[PDB]
RNA sequence: GUUUAUUAAAAACACAGCACUGUGCAAACACGAAAGUGGACGUAUACGGUGUGACGCCUGCCCGGUGCCGGAAGGUUAAU
RNA sequence: UUGAGCCUUGAUGUGUAGGAUAGGUGGGAGGCUUUGAAGUGUGGACGCCAGUCUGCAUGGAGCCGACCUUGAAAUACCACCCUUUAAUGUUUGAUGUUCUAACGUUGACCCGUAAUCCGGGUUGCGGACAGUGUCUGGUGGGUAGUUUGACUGGGGCGGUC
């Protein structure tokens, strides 16, 4: 099906688990993979290289149309944020552009409260 | 009243009979409709009760053989 | 944020996401409100920030 | 029902067939805008004196409409009295209604406007030829010979 | 065609290699799916057997001319039993069961004749015809039919081997007769 | 305030107030085989149904059963 | 267009002694591919990411067998196919798309007509829906007709037939 070669890599990382999905230029979705999807649950998945492993299942599967050059769009904190580049530079990509989207309030909502641990 | 126009049919009595078979009064109503009918021999559409079977003697004889009947009965249409 | 990278290279380069954002504004909004006991940390920010 | 129907109607129908359609379509729609009507036998016959008549016999008489030009080269030369200037050529000159007037004018009766001189029409004396039409397909050729008396 | 287009064989070497396995139906109930003895056919099709029979220190001086090859003895029973690539086929009825010398360990061969008087008497011809096809896993039919050497003359095989509809069941519709082999596949119906 | 006209006037009924729930208007609902009509010459700050009963301070836990509401892939299943 | 039948075209199998991810029986000691291959390199892709197929292609020329083991031996080749899945159809609806002309209009207007009915006509808005007839499953104290035993130291309970 289909063809594009030029897209993007983006990549939810928070501090449980950091999610992979490879778009089009136009955000149009074209393959994904989760450090918890790929093995790994617990401290297991909060893991860079769960990350890293994930960043590859995810390329055999978008790679599925032919990708060869792709900006990077890096959102939070965690593990695995950048860890999961570098299995793409090397999993076969060009790599144009890479930007932190990691999205941050004006101070708005109330952040929940405790974490009495 | 519930009358077909072409044919005559009306309401009619008979009995819902359960599976225990009771009887009870009940009623057979014929499937009217009220249609109008262009019939081209006088310029003007003529509505009709008519039962679905009445539409049928009306496609089969044909709209001008019916109303000539209903003329000739003096049923005013 | 961004990093527009152009030819002979492999490297990351993004020592830029440890000048602002990140666990800057990020480890910060991630918790507990605060309110008044930021001025209780920021006034031990300049009690050290003296000497 | 049956129904045989009267123009030419869509996706079913054909001038004068005998499809079979939905009464709800015929009563309603067809019937009323008179493309069809009940197929009460009584008619399918008014239709099979309609299946000899208007085809059978006045297509014969296309026939005839096409067997003028079988006197169309039978004879195969008129000529007309146009003289000749300064060398044999036309002091006079013919068009349709000169060769379908003198066409006319003899045996061979044909419509004025029933004559092809492509133009030439026409500028010169001698023998010369046209495109005679009496029907769509069959026309015929002759041969005209503007004779400079 | 209507029966069976047996000129559908028209590059290998010989097209013997084509197979009876016409369709049946399912166990709704309770229904087999069986072979009787050798199943013959109504034409001899040219097979010079290998027959392998369990009979006696007798039998091996006619019980050996009846479409076969040979016959294994009573001393090579056990005395024959010492090897794996070492060691139809039969037994003759009546009161002779053999699962101390033909039962262990997955084979085929229970069918030959019961004869107690003629190795090969006068008239008992239809052995050395086909061999055995009964339940697989879905369903049976499997063997063999004609060759290369006929034409509609192995569709005597046809309205004799189709025609062997057993009993059915009860929820089933057992019909659909094809063979072929070795270059192609296809048949007609039933 | 009401009520058993003729053995019961009360702590019973109603009541302002409260809650739930239905109702987009040819409303729900109701009297009517039907036409038609109330609801209303109104239109959700409106109309119906139900329970509680000024007001003050309040109204905790239970959805297994019964009732209802939502759900649907499967199973079961009518005329045909 | 999409849920169920049914009919062809192609998938595929990590029980143990092993050359190795043996589906059950069957034909079966050779077909094949220059009708242009093994395997390197990617394409779509099924998934228990253990590895398989192929339209294409760099390619450029032989692989195999009872061979001894295994309850059952060949990716030597083919099937009537079961594990389960996938691609045109056939037709059946059914879910969906429009149209208008049946049918609804408790929008607006014209006339009969000095009329908040009705009829006809014009127009707009819906529209083959809605609704109604026949048939049918469900619900149905709202209504209706009834049943709800006899012995018994009264009757009831208990007990009994
Ligand atoms: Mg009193
Ligand atoms: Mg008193
Ligand atoms: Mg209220
Ligand atoms: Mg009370
Ligand atoms: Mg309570
Ligand atoms: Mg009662
Ligand atoms: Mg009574
Ligand atoms: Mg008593």
């Amino acid at each position: 099906r289909k063809q594009v070669s030029d897209g993007v890599a983006h990549i939810h990382a928070s501090f449980n688990n950091t999610i992979v999905t490879i778009t089009d230029r136009q955000g149009n979705a074209l393959g994904w993979a989760t450090a918890g999807g790929s093995g790994f649950r617990g401290s297991r998945k909060s893991t860079p290289f769960a990350a890293q492993v994930a960043a590859e299942r995810c390329a055999d599967a978008v790679k599925e149309y032919g990708i060869k050059n792709l900006e990077v769009m890096v959102k939070g904190p965690g593990p695995g944020r950048e860890s999961t580049i570098r299995a793409l530079n090397a999993a076969g990509f060009r790599i144009t552009n890479i930007t932190d989207v990691t999205p941050i309030p004006h101070n708005g909502c109330r952040p929940p409260k405790k974490r009495r641990v | 009243s519930r009358v077909c126009q072409v044919t005559g049919k009306r309401p009619v009595t008979g009995n819902n009979r359960s599976h225990a078979l009771n009887a009870t009064k009940r009623r057979f109503l014929p499937n009217l409709h009220s249609h109008r009918f262009w019939v081209e021999s006088e310029k003007r559409f003529v509505t009709l009760r008519v039962s679905a079977k009445g539409m049928r003697v009306i496609d089969k004889k044909g709209i001008d053989t019916v109303l000539a009947e209903l003329r000739a009965r003096g049923e005013k249409y | 944020i961004k990093v527009r990278e152009n030819e002979p290279f492999d490297v990351a380069l993004r020592r830029f996401k440890r000048s602002c954002e990140k666990a800057g504004v990020l480890a910060e909004v991630r918790r507990r409100e605060f309110y008044e006991k930021p001025t209780t940390e920021r006034k031990r920010a300049k009690a050290s920030a003296v000497k | 029902m049956q129904v045989i129907l009267l123009d030419k109607v869509a996706n079913l129908g054909s001038l004068g067939d005998q499809v079979n359609v939905k009464a709800g379509y015929a009563r309603n729609f067809l019937v009323p805008q008179g493309k069809a009507v009940p197929a009460t036998k009584k008619n399918i016959e008014f239709f099979e004196a309609r299946r000899a008549e208007l085809e059978a016999k006045l297509a014969e008489v296309l026939a005839a409409a096409n067997a003028r030009a079988e006197k169309i080269n039978a004879l195969e030369t008129v000529t007309i009295a146009s003289k000749a200037g300064d060398e044999g050529k036309l002091f006079g000159s013919i068009g349709t209604r000169d060769i379908a007037d003198a066409v006319t004018a003899a045996g061979v009766e044909v419509a004025k406007s029933e004559v092809r001189l492509p133009n030439g029409v026409l500028r010169t004396t001698g023998e010369h030829e046209v495109s005679f039409q009496v029907h769509s397909e069959v026309f015929a050729k002759v041969i005209v010979n503007v004779v400079a008396e | 065609k209507v029966y069976t287009i047996d000129e559908a064989a028209r590059t290998a070497k010989f097209d013997e290699t084509v197979e009876v396995h016409a369709k049946l139906g399912i166990d709704p109930r309770r229904s087999d799916q069986n072979v009787r003895g050798t199943v013959s056919l109504p034409h001899g099709l040219g097979k010079q057997v290998r027959v392998l029979a369990i009979a006696k220190g007798e039998k091996i001086k006619e019980a050996e001319e009846a479409g076969a090859d040979y016959v294994g003895g009573e001393e090579i029973i056990q005395k024959i039993l010492d090897g794996w690539m070492d060691f139809v086929m039969g037994a003759v009825g009546s009161k002779l069961g053999r699962i101390l010398g033909p039962r262990g360990l997955n084979p085929k061969a229970g069918t030959v004749g019961f004869n107690i008087g003629e190795i090969i008497r006068e008239i008992k011809a239809g052995r050395i015809e086909f061999r055995n096809d009964k339940t697989g896993a879905i369903h049976a039919p499997v063997g063999k039919a004609s060759f290369p050497p006929e034409k509609l003359a192995d569709n005597i095989r046809a309205f004799i081997r189709a025609l062997e509809a057993h009993k059915p069941e009860g929820a089933k519709g057992t019909f659909l007769r094809s063979v072929y082999v070795t270059t192609t596949m296809g048949p007609s119906v039933r």
